[PDB]
């Protein structure tokens, strides 16, 4: 499993980071990061893939990145409607999904 | 535009079979760009892979819950299954099918979870 | 003389755009070559444009090409009646071979389909009862994909059997994502034999069979041959004929 | 000159599956030119089509009684099976199996029951 | 389904006939219309197939026909033997059989 | 780890489905398995796919 902050906060129109840190195996190895947004009561929505890109109708305010074994969640503007639980998700050697622990976001 | 939706009991005993079916629909469920994907989310807890369907392939399943799980399809219905052996407490969970994509449409490799369903709650107990 | 002509006083085959596939199977572009008389020889463009407009391929072609240099006049035979076939959708067609932008298809074959939402073994056959050998194409369709094949064919694990006392033929779908030609991703595939006299021809299927409705029965089966050319036919005579014009002469050597 | 037998439990419970099963004898079950129909007489009433077995292809079934439908085979057995979910009172019947011809030995379709078994009566109740 | 006569009637040794109406689905774009003969006890006989053909071993006293969108099972010679419910059955648009709902004779 | 496999090559004018032969044969440096390999050309600007 991947290693993400059990929680983070931050108030409205800030940007926050989520991190999620895993091995070579995972996350360093490959380009397959995606992230997930969560709201109680419902599915995860697929905010962003293969690194940094979003699918069509995901805002611009998510954006990500990598270097070595750590993948990053930017939500720049944060807003009252981003309070969700964030999950990580990568590929890995043994060819099967990883998820991280998750993190809440908690917006103030 | 695919749509996918769980459906099965909300309650199994303790050291039952569990057995959920996802119908997809607005979309096939064979193609070669995906697996079926089950997951399951306890509550308070994060998001556990069970295992894929690989329809033209073998199935493959989280290593853990691996020996108590089978993953199946039904063709004309256009339906995936999930199985759990052996059910207990642990395996109290919100239950999820999705599209996982591996091939992306640019002529390369990906890796997500694209469409999801809501979700059924299945209570295990005694 | 710079001119085609008639040969032995038989006016030539004029195929304009069509190719001999697009002939035979009866291209919607090609009507004007459903009713054909005796031909001379046959007239064939470089690269037609008017050949397998649903795109595809044709086995034997070039072995077809030769056939038909030693035929001259052939005699369009109603085999298996489109009508026989009930319980059975017999209205498909494709954008591809479209006329007046409405959907269609080969004019001498039909393209069976899913009934309601059944697809029930195709069968029928036919005894060569029509005096001579008689050329017989069907062919097989190559969907893009899974669904069009469930759409189309309510079966997937379809075959096509066609068997005579010589051949014995059994084939299966290729369900592969293609390159589009004509707008399609599809292909579809076309073989031909010939009925010996007498002998009979059956065919099964349970998926992706184009069927022929018609057969070619060969009616004179003289000396002839396929020129290759763009022009057309000038009303004149002779007993020689090189694409670029006729020859009149009585030496024995010519360039 | 076939025959054929119908064999199954003459009670089941309201919300079970109903089991039964059909042997073929003095000839096969598979060929071309047939499907294998069951079809159903409650009493006092007329006879009801329930679905036909296809062998080399898909099976079909009424689309009122279809979502409670199974249809299958046994080619070890030479047998033919229908299965009903979830049982009720309107289910009490008298079930047949029978050869449905639907292509003739003429080169021509053709379409009737030509063999029916001599059927087994089964009770559903509470 | 089709529509039969609940029930007919009529003398030993007199000719009757039993209708089936259906609409241009069934009946009247095939000439599949088949007829059946069900004694109590028994499963049904096919006794006309191909809206007027019998099947080897049935009696000539039984023929059918068919005009727009009816069919009609006719019995000459009325038997005794011939108490039994009648059954008409036709093929259709959507490819599945369609039955009659039955009609019942009685020989007086 | 799939056993049923296929094998699936196209352009404008290929269309080309194998499947494996599994059987024991007679070793061939050293082996007794065999691999066979075919070939296209390309037309200019067409695709070719393989699955
Ligand atoms: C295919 O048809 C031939 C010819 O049948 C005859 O000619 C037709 C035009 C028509 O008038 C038919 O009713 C005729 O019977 C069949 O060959 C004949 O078979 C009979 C019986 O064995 C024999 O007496 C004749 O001499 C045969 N004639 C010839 C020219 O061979 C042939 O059997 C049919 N094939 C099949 C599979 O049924
Ligand atoms: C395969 O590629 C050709 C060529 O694409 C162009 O040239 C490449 C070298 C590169 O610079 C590309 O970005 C160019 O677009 C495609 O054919 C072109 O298609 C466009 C759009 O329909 C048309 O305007 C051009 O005239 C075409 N050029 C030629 C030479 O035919 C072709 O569609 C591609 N095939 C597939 C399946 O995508
Ligand atoms: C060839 O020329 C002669 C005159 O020299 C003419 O009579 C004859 O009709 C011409 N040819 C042919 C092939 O008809």
């Amino acid at each position: 499993a991947l290693t993400q902050p059990a929680s983070v906060s931050g108030s409205p129109g800030q940007s926050i980071t989520i991190s999620c840190t895993g091995t070579s195996s995972d996350i360093g190895g490959y380009n397959y990061v995606s992230w997930y947004q969560n709201h109680p009561g419902k599915a995860p929505k697929l905010i962003i893939y293969d690194v940094s890109h979003r699918p069509s109708g995901v805002s611009n305010r998510f954006s990500g990145s990598k270097s070595g074994n750590t993948a990053s969640l930017s939500i720049s503007g944060l807003q009252a409607e981003d309070e969700a639980d964030y999950y990580c998700c990568s590929f890995t050697d043994n060819n099967i999904p990883a998820f991280g622990g998750g993190t809440k976001l908690t917006v103030l | 535009q695919v749509q996918l939706q769980e459906s099965g009991p909300g309650l199994v005993k303790t050291s039952e079979t569990l057995s959920l079916t996802c119908a997809v629909s607005g979309g096939s469920i064979s193609g070669s760009r995906y697996y079926w994907a089950w997951i399951r989310q306890p509550p308070g807890k994060g998001l556990e892979w069970i295992g894929n369907l690989y329809y033209s392939g073998t199935n493959f399943y989280n290593p853990s819950l691996e020996g108590r799980v089978t993953i199946s399809v039904d063709t004309s219905k256009n339906q995936v299954s999930l199985k759990l052996s052996s059910v207990t407490a642990a395996d109290t969970a919100v239950y999820f099918c999705a599209r996982h994509v591996y091939y992306s449409d640019t002529n390369s490799y990906t890796y997500f979870f694209d469409y999801w369903g809501q979700g059924t709650l299945v209570t295990v107990s005694s | 003389n710079g001119k085609l002509c008639k040969l032995n006083g038989i006016p030539p085959l004029e195929l304009g755009d069509c190719s001999i596939a697009g002939w035979l199977l009866g291209n919607p572009e090609c009507d004007r070559l459903l009713s054909v008389p005796e031909w001379s020889y046959i007239m064939e463009k470089e690269n037609p444009r008017d050949g397998l407009c649903y795109p595809g391929s044709f086995n034997d072609y070039e072995e077809l090409k030769h056939l038909l240099s030693s035929v001259k006049h052939f005699e369009k035979v109603k085999i298996l009646p489109k009508d026989r076939w009930t319980q059975h959708t017999t209205t498909g067609g494709s954008r591809a071979c479209a006329v007046s932008g409405n959907p269609s298809f080969f004019r001498n074959m039909v393209w069976l389909t899913k009934k309601g939402s059944n697809y029930p073994v195709a069968k029928g056959s036919y005894n060569n009862t029509s005096g001579e050998q008689m050329l017989i194409i069907w062919g097989v369709h190559h969907p893009n994909d899974e669904t069009e094949q469930r759409t189309l064919y309510q079966n997937v694990g379809t075959y096509v059997s066609v068997g005579t006392s010589t051949l014995n033929k059994r084939s299966t779908p290729d369900i592969a994502t293609r390159p589009k030609v004509n707008g399609q991703g599809g292909r579809m595939e076309f073989s031909w034999t010939l009925l010996d006299m007498w002998d009979t021809i059956n065919f099964e299927s349970t998926g992706n069979l184009i069927a022929p409705e018609y057969g070619f029965k060969i009616s004179k089966r003289g000396s002839s041959g396929i020129m290759k050319t763009e022009g057309t036919l000038e009303n004149c005579e002779t007993k020689c004929q090189t694409p670029l014009g006729a020859i009149n002469t009585t030496l024995p050597f010519h360039n």
